[PDB]
């Protein structure tokens, strides 16, 4: 499994931004797939998680409601949509899956200017 | 029953029907309408100031109105001497039990920010000032002071209410002592069984009510907290896995101990019977030189010895089960959160709050079996009193 | 006493003298010499493997040798019938109580690395793997399994030992029942009082012993942990701040509870007296309308009502004190560590260990006060049995 | 008020000893528990030592217990940290801390312990 993050860039305070974490290797159809984020000057922080079927999604307190995580099991991709982006939501976003061993995505930088 | 309360079956049925009607009208429907009319925001504070917030105040007013209407109907329909203690006293006891459950819920909610602050302080030295800790402990002290006052007044009222029940039953029995004199053990009944029955029934009712409201209060809390626990240790992701694994653990702790301990009260009864027979043969030999002979007393002590050894050996299995469960439960709360601790989905405050909710749910499930154990002796004393009263009629 | 044990005063005095001699020879002197002879290192593992470590095995051998020498002296100086249950049965109970205290100490010691690892895992997501948590839980489960087995066997042996004591006393009483027949309520003495006096003495002895060893085990632990707590809140730096604060808190709690809980037994005895008088007047119900007249039962019930109300008020005071202390204790555990949490001198594991030590010390003081409470009823039953036996002489 | 100044500490080749002096200059600090903290490159500050207002009672962290000695020299307002048996991970910036109404950190000295 080789997680690849695509999307994310420069947006203003308040807006929308979609990220696609695509896997390429062993199927992740039966694994809970996580989205973490790391702000400059802090350790990594949990953002979201989606189960195997994609019906149940779990959110962090700071990103609940404003963030939506979905999973396209056919394409082995997980999509994270940010809406109403506060400037505090600037970070490198990572995608995580534990298929026997831990697999961390390359991470994509998301900037939310005021 | 007929002495303290009004017509018992009708009274209890009407109380249950009215409670169900009020719950249906409030928790689904008119409750939100009354909140909107009064203007309650719905933002319940975590401190001790929630107990006089608008939501709590309107609930208090609604409960007072419902209880007053029910009491007025029962006063006009069937007046009674002890109606003020039987009707209003029981309502007050139920309300105070609910208030104590709500205080426990408030403390559980306070447990999260306090330990989140503790974790933040332990992250880096001298990052969190001590005044923040003082403020948090002051909030907890306010909640605890409210709890202390309410619990003390509750115990006072409960004891006085129990004694009023005993007074009513004693008055009824003394009003008929001339006809109940000839019944064997009447003095023992009127002196001890009245108080024992009153205290036992009060305790069973309060324990069952508290067990019900503890679950009703801490199941939504656990459902809310389960959103931060996306994975269980070995099985993996199970929808609402935290709630399922807490209910299953509590059901194991209340339904495995009972299964391995169903023969315990059927053996304590045998041990009480053989000892009673031993004492009977001893007292028969007091004013008699021919009874309580060495062989007769030896063969009667051998029976109590052999029936005590059975209880001692059968309690071994229950001891193994209970002690093993109590030792495992210390860390089974954290076991279900290990994947969340590793993955960093919960903080220290949420983990502590979850482990507290687990303990309170287990306490409710323990209150249920305790209520059953109370009901055993309740049925015994009720059989005694019913036979004593029926021999009159 | 003379039926189960050998000469009671001499036996207990010799037991205490030999225990003091062995403690002096072991904890200061020959203990280290024997450890050096055996080549046992001072490293005590935190897992369940410490209980067969060389230090623990050496202590087991020393205790066995000392108890065997004491028993061999007492089996030949004054042979007895129940010497194998009173001399070698009390020593086993004492040893198992000490072993359970040591198991609690081992669990306390395990509490520090586990919560240190929890804090490390919560510092950053996916920094600590879950296998480390599984290993820690496995270590705790080994310790807990040892505790479960030992506790179950201890309860079995304690119950059988109590029944052997009751058997010895019952045999003695049946040996002289022909002379003890003409005594009021002798059947109650030989049946109820024997069992209750044996059980209460067993419980009081075990509770006192357990409290003493709990204090002895957990005071050095607190002294060692106090090196990470430079200063206490408000007062600042007190040389041994943690130990002094914990001891003072527990002592003031037990003193406050005992100051208001010494008046309660008198009121309880008064209530029992008026209830017994009410039953006695209800008895004589075979004496027609002459006895148990309405005025008499009215007066006796008024007396019992007044005494019950007095007990309710005094227990209201005691309840205020006890509930306030219990509510405060939960956060007074962490109040003394607030400056260390802020300054980052202790970790999560050390803080949890300190709170656990505080809880165990408070439990030891509670066991002491409950041992005194059991000694009260023990003195009552001993007075009853002593009068019953002296009436023969 | 109090202006903590750290002096001493430098480059050592392990096994050696280093003495750091935290000279205070301002309001008297002869009645406050005085702390020595440590920040390794890549981590956060760690507690190393604490000394009473009289120098009689000294408290050490587990990682630095025995190998480090903290002393007080009241009437000159100077606490002293003696580092013995300097292991290579005892390389860090060492800070001095005292709380007199408000917090006071010193400009910590960099200590390098080469292997
Ligand atoms: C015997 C005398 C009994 C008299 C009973 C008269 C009717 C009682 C009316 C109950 C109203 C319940 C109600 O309003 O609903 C609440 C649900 O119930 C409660 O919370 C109150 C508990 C009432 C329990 C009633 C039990 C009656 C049992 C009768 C049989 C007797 C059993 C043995 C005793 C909603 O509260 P909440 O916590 O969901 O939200 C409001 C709050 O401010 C937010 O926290
Ligand atoms: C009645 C029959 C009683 C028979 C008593 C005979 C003498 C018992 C010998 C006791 C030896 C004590 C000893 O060796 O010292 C230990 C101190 O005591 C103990 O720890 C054992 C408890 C002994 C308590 C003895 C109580 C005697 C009480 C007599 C009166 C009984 C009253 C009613 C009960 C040291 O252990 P430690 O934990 O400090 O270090 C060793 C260990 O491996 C490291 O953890």
């Amino acid at each position: 499994v080789q997680l690849v993050e695509s999307g994310g860039g420069l947006v203003q305070a308040g807006g929308s931004l979609r990220l696609s974490c695509a896997a390429s290797g062993f199927p992740v159809i039966a694994n809970v797939m996580y989205w973490y984020r790391q702000a400059p000057g802090k350790e990594r922080e949990w953002v979201a998680a989606i189960d195997s079927s994609g019906e149940y999604a779990y959110y962090a307190d700071s990103v609940k409601g404003r963030f939506t995580i979905s999973r396209d099991n056919a394409k082995n991709t997980v999509y994270l949509q940010m809406n109403s982006l506060k400037p505090e939501d600037t970070a490198v976003y990572y995608c995580y899956v534990k298929v026997g061993s831990h697999y961390w995505g390359q991470g994509t930088q998301v900037t939310v200017s005021a | 029953f007929k002495s303290f309360f009004p017509k018992p079956g009708t009274f209890f049925l009407s109380a249950f029907v009215w409670a169900l009607i009020a719950v249906i009208f409030w928790q689904a429907g008119g409750g939100d309408w009354v909140a909107r009319i009064t203007g309650a925001s719905g933002q319940i504070p975590i401190s001790a100031a929630r107990f006089w917030s608008l939501d709590f105040l309107i609930f208090y007013a609604y409960y007072i109105v419902c209880v007053g209407l029910f009491a007025l109907f029962w006063f006009i329909y069937s007046p009674h001497r002890w109606q003020y203690w039987s009707i209003l006293g029981t309502a007050l006891i139920i309300f105070v039990t609910w208030f104590l459950v709500e205080v426990g819920v408030a403390v559980n909610a306070w447990y999260a920010p306090f330990y989140d602050l503790i974790q933040t302080a332990l992250s880096s030295p001298h990052k969190v000032t001590i005044e923040q800790f003082y403020r948090e402990v002051g909030v907890f002290l306010g909640i605890a002071l409210i709890a202390v006052v309410i619990s003390v007044l509750n115990n006072f009222f409960v004891s006085h209410y129990v004694f009023r029940w005993r007074t009513a039953m004693n008055e009824y029995y003394m009003a008929n002592w001339q006809q109940l004199r000839h019944i064997e053990g009447a003095a023992q009944r009127v002196q001890e069984d009245t108080m024992r029955f009153a205290s036992t029934l009060e305790n069973m009712g309060v324990s069952f009510i508290n067990a019900i409201m503890t679950l009703i209060a801490f199941l939504p809390v656990l459902v809310t907290l389960s959103a931060h626990v996306p994975e269980l240790p070995i099985i993996g992701h199970i929808p609402y896995g935290l709630v399922i694994a807490a209910i299953v653990w509590s059901l194991m702790g209340t339904g495995l101990l009972a299964v391995v301990g169903i023969k315990l009260p059927g053996l304590e009864f045998k041990n009480q019977r053989v000892e009673a027979a031993y004492r009977k043969e001893l007292v028969y030999g007091e004013d008699d030189a021919t009874r309580a002979t060495p062989p007769t007393v030896r063969e009667l002590f051998s029976a109590v010895r052999k029936n005590y050894f059975r209880l001692y050996f059968h309690y071994m299995y229950f001891n193994i089960a209970r002690i093993l469960y109590l030792q495992v439960d210390n860390v089974f709360g954290l076991f279900l959160l290990f994947p969340s601790i590793v993955a960093g989905t919960i903080t220290l405050g949420l983990m502590t709050q979850i482990t507290n909710v687990f303990g309170q749910v287990r306490g409710a499930f323990q209150y249920l079996i305790n209520s059953w154990t109370t009901l055993v002796e309740l049925m015994s004393i009720y059989k005694r009193l019913r036979s004593f009263e029926h021999e009159l009629d």
